[PDB]
DNA sequence: CTGAATATTGTCGGAACCAAGTCTCCATATGGAATTAATAA
């Protein structure tokens, strides 16, 4: 029994004219005698009877239709198959001439969708029978249901002018023709489709529900995807383009101004599909100037919503019909279940898409573990508490925006809901908190200023924009152009464009640095093979922009984005950490960054797309003084290395090879060869051979000592062929000397399993080593759970009482009947006897479950919270029993952030690692 | 191939009018005896067993069975329900489990050519369950007789009624009820029943005796190095389990010479600090290596024409080359003579899984044929005065050469993990005096020689059973 | 449908369509000499064409791509046209496809069957395939099939009742009913004779056994009882076959017309 | 067919289907260019470069696109001028002009015409489609092309010549 | 009031397979191997 039933009953009790009444307590229906009734309707068989009663009341009272002209449950026996079917029509509203004007069939709100196929046997055939057997004129065929809007209920109906379309085939050929939507008083309704013409008493929709969205997704997947030609991703991108056009018909639409995203059914025929195509391509072309901010006017042309060959226009018309009446932007007042359109497009992506090798996204568990390992919740809390602001995350290479949607969820859920107790009021912070997010109708409006992800792919760029918009954000600050470009190439449209400024940096090759981004989370492509002309355009802003190892440029890019202390969490391959060809990019990270955590993920994480090994790198960025300290130490030890190499090669020239001294190589080298002093020579060789020196070679003489360590001398004396950014000083020697002076711990860890094991057939749970789920929620609405259990046990008890009354009636019948019928009667008695014993056993089991529920809730949760004894969720019993039984319905799927006990990778990387 | 010709009619045979090439190859005109499934075996319908949720039962897949009909059941409990074996529990709860009735001969449906026929002998215990992919076929002419008549003989015809069908080779019970088993086979086999079972039982008892003392080809290399260097076997596999390696910035440069800061490198450094706590024999390998080649790996055709080429499968845990080439090339390089193996070489393996990388082998076989080794090998020419190449290969195949190359070798694709010359030259292996060597070797040589000596006896009695069955059924 | 193909050039041979009496009053272009193709094995059809195939194809209910296209060949070819296609091994071996196997057997004249290795398509799918090399029968050659199909189907239908009444009487004790048939009750009263033996051997012509020629009447009713219900169950989709069990009928149908066709196997394609 | 991938894919970037129907149009324009030019004329299907460094990509677009619209008017026989004027060789929003430059420069030297008799038995676009398009897309549509040896065996075993 | 409905459950058939295990063949810089013009001398 839904709430709209209660509202309908209240309105019926509020009606001045008692023409229609319902009683949910007794489940009865009553109608005024003014209406000619062909059947006795005295019981509420379901939602259909309630909807019919409300419709009759609205017709009599609000729509001003004479009850005497109204007829209910008129029989319309027709010739169906070999026999004669006996269907009945619900509502017949006739004009003053006696001809049926409104031919209304009543259906439940849920029945209003899957029963449309029966309309052919419910509306057209019965109307034809009415016209044939009665010589009357049927005007409008109405497939009607109720629609709750504010403290009122209106008519959501499909109305067809029967004269225009006497046959169901003609109705279907025009694409489910609808002459009207809402019933008009005094025999009204226009011929043309009532245009939405929003921003008024009528709009698209604001109170959208979950069931409608689920059915919409089901039918959209059934119709658009199909099985004929094209692909599974081309259809997805076309749908994304159509949704972008729909959003464009919410950004540029003022008061009045009939919406351009609708059929425009002028007269009785749907307007030509070419007109719809043109007026949607206009919307989409206007969308690639403020949404995707494409500047080239020639690129605005030669670009369309659909190929017109892969995507037939009829599918576009159907998509417009389905999506026209659903306001994607700003419509989310289903807040009794919070945001409702985000999971819609999540289901669109999951059901329809074909992630393969080169199109796959980053698994959500890894993204969440990265976001939590950065301590981004504490970062945001401290960023808002001290100087009112939030972190200003950027995600270059953000194909589906997974690192940004999860960032939005993590910040909202843990600055408003979970960890809101760590936000100090202090007047100003309260005002900033109200401005950023609080109305609960736009919880991601702050993410219009702090999420600056980029993407090179046009299709994935638009898909990311739609992801971002449907989750309650604006995607203005997401760029569908390359992520490795001059900073001046990123223009949004608005004023705050942090990813636009640039400035030379003395400590970094006199190149551009946007020291404004707080954190950088990304999953760079594993193999970038740039074009022969795109390569040349990037060797002016990267120190190593000519190494033919372009995928490392992103790491360098990450130095140009952070702000001298910016957190950096990246999913790199293990070639970066292992192979020698990448040594330079490992020195870069050791020079400018402050490497702080390394996690080795298994070869199953990115399967069945790739078995490529991966590692999460969590590095901070050194301040302006740490880099210059490193430079000073590097220069000093390089000078030392150069002097030692000169002395050692002079020594090697004098010995082994054999020289008769020389023209005073240097004052120091030629001061002891004649004098035979060896301690200075010993210490110089030891310094130049600080690594390849053993304890057994101290006594060995110089002549053979320079032979034992001869290859090492000829190797440790070599400079770096390229990356002279270091200044010809040997990297290993100077690096070891520098690291000896300044040294910091580096947390390193390994993951055996990541929770999931996805494969070309589906997903499968595995023991997660990265993190553990909360299972038991910190906050639980205990009274809600108790009331739900009370409702279910009361329903079962009412069923038991009804069946016990039936058993008593059957026993009374058996008491005074004869054997011929007593056989069947006793069969019924035994059936109901075992049925009631089964119900009693079920009731006893549910009572035991309920008693266990009060026991567990009183032992653990107490006053709708969870006691600090189990805040770590270390107790096996609690989490195990929540992962069991009826408590599984409520549950909690949230990453547990332990503070005392540490048996997990995340639980210890959030404690051992200290971020400056 | 074949130029088989048949006549429409034929495809009338069997209630599926099928006319794939294999079936019609098996049909042939017949003049001899026929029989059917009637006067022999009888298919048994499947049933759900009453599992007891208090004791550890057993279970058996198709991979848990071998071509020799030796089931290797796993032990589940219903009190564990771990996510690693969760698939097994789920498929059991689905209804993919039954229990043989002590006398049936279970036959696998999927790919019946790999002799997965197994026997549930009458006098036995420790009841083991089975997957519905097995066909209870309980006989009426003694289980052993039908089992031995199906394993070796009556195999060209069970394999010729399989359903290829765009995927799995699969056997169906309905098709299994149609084979034309000859009577002379069963007639002669039951005629000699009184002694055939006796001598076959003796042969399989000898096989069981050999298997009771059979030991793996790796544990022998694993124990002698463990029993000679006085290292306990229950800690380096317990220290390798914990994964929280923590290092500082200074320790990165130590003996690095390439600044590598991967996790596996640091764990290798941690394990090296444990494998050499008490051993004082470690010397750098770089000063005992005189050269290093790779090989030549052209495009190769399996079982073709040209110079044979070895693969990674030819390197075993004993430092002996398998020298059983499969691929053969026909390309030239104008310097092919530089890669023609030849006896005495040491070949370490570059490129394999994280656990099979670094396995070295010495070419101890005398071959007059020139055989090329691929790019996936590395030829080491070391001084034959301090290292004793065979000992080096055995060390590389030992846990010393596993716990190192499992954590030092490089690559982003950890399914083809590869080593390089740097890891070879920067390897601090323990080299004891030449007196200590030739003792670990020699001991390992005799132990593996004994294990190989009892590896052909097993595949001599297992072949004696087959030849005796063939002779008796053909007499 | 053949009317959905449009071309503004020389007469579009792929636009004609007339119903065929032998194919079940369904459209037959039937202008081309050879059809060569590789069917899209096991691909879901579009809903728009899924609605139109049920009333246009002889097996429109069986929603399977590889077979709802072995008919398209029949429509396209002429009375004597040649066919060659890379079909899957499922068509040749899988039992769930007995229908198509027989279609091909009735309309097309199989003339050569080669089995390609599984190394074909190896880097992509590596599924076993074969080649059909069929030819359509002329109109005066399909009327023969049908007249035989029924001549040997009426006998099967009579034998169904006769042997299933012999089964009902000789085992599972049941008295004579006198409405069974004017020959079963006329012969049960006398004895087994040859009529019972002849009628029970004809029905069990396939399994049978020579050594079963001499034995008691209550023996050849229980050993075969599990397969008496197999050759007396007839075939689903009776609309195209005719309420027969197929295998039996087929059996003789073929025995009266014999094709010495050619078969081969390749192990290395090249 | 191998190097025209991971350069056009570009570590993500252009989709595999975009690559396919851009390359097919590029090859159509190339065939047109080989069909129009007479002896003594310079080919339009090439990149004019002053040694190193190339011309403006926009002028390359408005020299290959014009070839494309002139290709589906003389061989493809498209006569509706609206479709010709609204069609293009590639989409610049999903196929940057730099990748067009690379494709043309890779295909500058090759002569598809009169070179078809050298690579006999090599279906170019089919093999390119199989290579570029992923296996998941090909599996749910049966996009498995029968090789030249097998189709040749089929057409020669039917005695099609006879 | 006889019915064989339809309406589900629960289970054989079957897969342009594809999860497990483990072997590869080929681009591409390099570096060294050849010069060179240098380089003192
Ligand atoms: N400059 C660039 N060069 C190459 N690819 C880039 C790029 N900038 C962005 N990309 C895109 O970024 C994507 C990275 S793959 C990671 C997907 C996404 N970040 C996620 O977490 O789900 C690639 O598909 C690639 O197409
Ligand atoms: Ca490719």
């Amino acid at each position: 029994m839904k709430n709209w039933q209660r509202i309908v009953e209240a309105k019926l009790e509020q009606q001045k004219h008692k023409v229609a009444e319902i009683s949910l307590e007794n489940g009865t229906v009553n109608y005024s005698k003014k209406i000619k009734h062909n059947r006795n309707l005295k019981a509420l068989t379901g939602d259909e009877e309630i909807v019919r009663a409300f419709l009759i009341d609205r017709l009599v009272n609000e729509l001003d239709y004479k009850p005497e002209y109204l007829e209910t449950e008129k029989e319309y026996t027709i010739k169906g198959g070999h026999s004669k079917i006996n269907p009945r029509v619900d509502v017949l509203v006739k004009d003053d001439k006696g001809n049926p004007f409104f031919f209304i069939e009543v259906k439940a709100p849920n029945k209003f969708e899957e029963d449309k196929d029966e309309i052919e046997g419910q509306l057209f055939a019965l109307a034809q029978a009415e016209e044939r057997d009665f010589k009357t004129k049927v005007k409008y065929l109405v497939y009607y249901t109720v629609e709750l809007i504010d403290d009122e209920i209106v008519d959501r109906a499909i109305i067809i002018d029967f004269e225009k379309y006497p046959t169901y085939t003609d109705w279907s050929n025009g694409g489910f023709i609808s002459t009207g939507t809402e019933l008009t008083a005094g025999y009204g309704e226009p011929k043309k489709q009532p245009l939405i013409k929003g921003h008024e008493k009528y709009d698209l929709r604001v109170r959208i529900d979950r069931e409608e969205i689920e059915g919409l997704g089901r039918n959209l997947h059934n119709v658009l995807w199909g099985g004929g030609g094209t692909n599974d991703s081309e259809i997805f991108y076309s749908l994304v383009n159509i949704i972008l056009a729909k959003i464009q018909d919410e950004y540029e639409k003022e008061d009045g101004q009939e919406y351009d995203f609708q059929v425009y059914q002028y007269g009785d025929n749907v307007e030509s599909p070419q007109k719809l195509f043109d007026r949607i391509n206009a919307l989409y072309k206007r969308a690639l100037r403020e949404q995707l901010n494409v500047t080239d006017e020639q690129k605005i042309a030669e670009d369309n919503v659909i190929n017109r060959n892969k995507f037939p226009l009829n599918k576009l018309v159907y998509t417009v019909q389905a999506l026209e009446s659903l306001s994607f932007l700003e419509g989310r007042n289903s807040l009794d279940g919070k945001d409702i359109l985000g999971d819609f497009f999540e289901s669109i992506i999951r059901d329809g898409f074909k992630q393969t090798k080169g199109q796959f996204f980053t698994p959500t568990p890894i993204v969440k573990f990265i976001l939590y390992a950065l301590q981004l919740d504490k970062l945001a809390i401290d960023r808002l508490n001290n100087d009112r602001e939030l972190p200003l995350i950027i995600d270059p290479s953000a194909g589906s925006g997974t690192f940004l949607i999860e960032a939005m969820k993590l910040i909202t859920k843990e600055v408003k809901y979970k960890q809101n107790h760590k936000v100090k009021s202090s007047r100003q912070i309260t005002k900033r908190f109200e401005e950023l997010f609080m109305p609960d109708h736009n919880e991601n409006k702050w993410a219009r200023e702090y999420l600056y992800g980029c993407e090179i792919n046009f299709d994935l760029g638009t898909a990311s924009k739609v992801n971002m918009i449907l989750h309650g954000d604006g995607s203005a600050n997401i760029f569908v152009q390359d992520g490795l470009l001059p900073f001046r190439f990123y223009v949004k449209e608005t004023s705050p464009n942090y990813l636009e400024t640039a400035s030379p940096d003395a400590l970094y090759g006199d190149k551009e640095v946007n020291g404004k981004f707080d954190v950088v989370v990304s999953n760079p492509p594993f193999s970038v093979d740039l074009d022969t002309q795109t390569q040349r355009e990037v060797r002016n802003a990267f120190l190593f922009g000519d190494k033919k190892n372009s995928e490392n440029l992103f790491i360098e890019r990450y130095y140009q984005l952070l702000k001298e202390g910016g957190r950096l969490g990246v999913v790199l391959p293990e070639s970066v950490f292992d192979t020698t060809e990448n040594k330079y990019i490992r020195l870069f990270i050791f020079k400018y960054f402050k490497v702080k955590a390394v996690v080795s993920l298994p070869q199953v994480t990115f399967e069945p797309f790739t078995s490529t090994k991966t590692s999460l790198l969590f590095a901070q960025k050194k301040t302006k003084e740490e880099v210059e300290q490193w430079n000073e130490l590097w220069d000093k030890y390089g000078k030392e290395w150069s002097l030692l190499k000169t002395r050692i090669n002079d020594y090697f020239s004098y010995f082994v090879k054999g020289r008769p001294l020389n023209k005073k190589w240097a004052p120091d080298v030629v001061k002891d060869i004649q004098e035979g002093n060896e301690d200075n020579i010993r210490k110089n060789i030891f310094r130049f051979l600080k690594d390849h020196i053993k304890e057994e070679d101290k006594n060995l003489e110089i002549k053979d000592l320079l032979i034992k360590y001869a290859e090492e001398i000829s190797s440790i004396s070599k400079h770096e062929k390229e990356t002279d950014v270091f200044g010809f000083y040997n990297a290993w020697w100077v690096f070891g000397e520098v690291a000896k002076e300044l040294d910091y711990p580096i947390f390193m860890a390994e993951a055996e399993n990541v929770g999931y094991k996805r494969t070309k057939k589906g997903e499968k749970p595995m023991p997660n080593d990265l993190y553990d789920l909360e299972y038991a929620p910190s906050t639980l609405d205990c009274e809600k759970v108790l009331s739900s259990f009370d409702i279910e046990i009361n329903a079962l008890e009412a069923s038991k009482t009804k069946l016990s009354v039936e058993k008593g009636l059957l026993e009374e019948k058996l008491k005074d009947k004869e054997d011929k019928e007593n056989e069947k009667i006793q069969k019924r008695l035994n059936k109901i006897s075992e049925l009631l014993e089964t119900i009693e056993n079920q009731l006893d089991s549910i009572r035991s479950k309920k008693l266990e529920v009060e026991g567990i809730l009183e032992k653990y949760y107490e006053n709708n919270k969870l006691k600090e004894e189990y805040s770590e969720r270390d107790d096996e019993e609690l989490i195990n029993h929540f992962k069991h039984g009826v408590l599984y319905q409520y549950r909690s799927e949230d990453i547990l952030l332990r503070n005392k006990t540490v048996h997990k990778i995340l639980d210890e990387i959030r404690q051992g690692v200290i971020w400056d | 191939g074949l130029i088989q010709r048949r006549n429409f009619s034929t495809f009338a045979s069997e209630p599926s009018v099928r006319f794939d090439f294999n079936y019609m190859k098996s049909v042939t005109p017949t003049t001899e005896e026929y029989y059917t499934y009637k006067s022999l075996f009888e298919v048994v319908p499947s049933t759900v067993p009453t599992l007891d949720e208090s004791e550890p039962f057993k279970y058996a897949e198709i991979g848990h069975v071998s071509k020799n009909g030796e089931v290797f059941p796993v032990t589940l409990s219903f009190e564990d329900r771990d996510e690693l074996n969760e698939d097994l529990f789920k498929k059991i709860e689905k209804g993919d489990i039954f229990l043989p009735e002590r006398g049936n001969i279970l036959i696998s449906a999927i790919r019946p050519y790999l002799n997965k026929i197994v026997l549930i002998k009458e006098d036995d215990k420790t009841d083991i369950y089975f997957t519905k992919a097995f066909i209870q076929i309980k006989p009426l002419i003694n289980s052993r007789i039908l089992y031995y008549a199906l394993r070796t003989i009556f195999s060209e015809k069970i394999n010729a009624v399989s359903r290829q069908g765009k995927g799995y080779p699969t056997l169906k019970e309905d098709d299994l009820k149609t084979i034309q088993f000859s009577k002379k086979v069963i007639d002669n086999l039951l005629a000699k029943e009184e002694e055939l079972i006796s001598n076959i039982d003796a042969l399989e008892k000898d096989i069981k005796e050999l298997k009771s003392i059979q030991r793996s080809k790796k544990e022998i290399v694993d124990e002698v190095f463990s029993s000679h260097f006085n290292i306990n076997m229950v800690e380096l596999m317990a220290l390798d389990s914990q994964r929280r390696v923590d290092v500082g910035l200074s320790s990165i440069s130590s003996l690095n010479s390439t600044i590598r800061y991967s996790y596996r490198w640091n764990k290798m450094k941690l394990i090296q600090k444990y494998l050499y706590r008490d051993i004082d024999c470690i010397e750098p390998l770089g000063k005992y290596i005189l050269s290093s080649n790779n090989g030549w790996s052209p495009e190769s055709v399996v079982g073709g024409e040209g110079i044979p080429i070895l693969g990674q499968e030819h390197l075993e845990f004993d430092g002996v080359l398998n020298v059983s080439p499969t691929k053969a090339t026909t390309k030239t390089k104008n310097n092919m003579e530089n890669f023609f193996i030849q006896e005495g070489d040491l070949f370490i393996s570059r490129g394999n899984t994280v656990d099979l990388v670094g396995l070295a082998c010495v070419v101890e076989t005398e071959v007059t044929e020139d055989i090329i080794y691929p790019d996936l090998y590395i030829r080491l020419k070391i001084d034959e005065k301090v290292i004793h190449k065979k000992y080096l290969a055995l060390l590389f195949n030992s846990f010393f050469g596993r716990l190192y190359f499992k954590y030092v070798s490089k690559g982003k694709n950890q399914t083809m993990v590869k080593i390089s010359s740097n890891e070879l030259l920067n390897y601090y292996l323990p080299i004891p005096p030449m007196e200590e060597q030739l003792e670990i070797v020699g001991k390992i040589e005799e132990q593996i020689g004994a294990q190989n000596e009892i590896e052909k006896q097993i595949e001599e009695k297992r072949n004696q059973i087959r030849v005796i069955i063939e002779e008796t059924a053909r007499s």
